[PDB]
């Protein structure tokens, strides 16, 4: 079975790249900015830093 | 070399403020603690207060 005729097709393809460069202050989230609660925090040490 | 996201020390509070309902009257503490005769146990008497 041999083509006589063809045809030139145009096909999407979509690919996610990137995604939203978030970013998180520990401090503010968990405590939001009160002191004592980040005295207390920094017992936890480096999970934040990390 | 580079860009950090540092964290957030720069501004900490200085004063205080404090903002409470404008009452003068004194509470009837003495009506229930200086009291001739007190409820009976299981008849105990419920005083709302305000
Ligand atoms: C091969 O096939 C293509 C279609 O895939 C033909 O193109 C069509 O031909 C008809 C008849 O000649 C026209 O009415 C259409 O307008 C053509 N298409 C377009 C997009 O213009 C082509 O003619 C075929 N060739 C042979 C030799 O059969
Ligand atoms: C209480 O309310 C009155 C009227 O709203 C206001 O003038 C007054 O400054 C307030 N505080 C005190 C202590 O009365
Ligand atoms: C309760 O009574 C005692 C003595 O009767 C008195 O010294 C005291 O001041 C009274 N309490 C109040 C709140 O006035």
């Amino acid at each position: 079975a041999i083509p006589t005729n063809f045809t030139i097709s145009v096909t999407t393809e979509i690919l996610p790249v990137s995604m939203t460069k978030t970013s998180v202050d520990c401090t503010m989230y968990i405590c939001g900015d009160s002191t004592e609660c980040s005295n207390l925090l920094l017992q936890y040490g480096s999970f934040c830093t990390q | 070399k580079g860009i950090y996201q540092t964290s957030n020390f720069r501004v900490q509070p200085t004063e205080s403020i404090v903002r409470f309902p404008n009452i003068t009257n004194l509470c009837p503490f003495g009506e229930v603690f200086n009291a001739t005769r007190f409820a009976s146990v299981y008849a105990w008497n419920r005083k709302r207060i305000s």
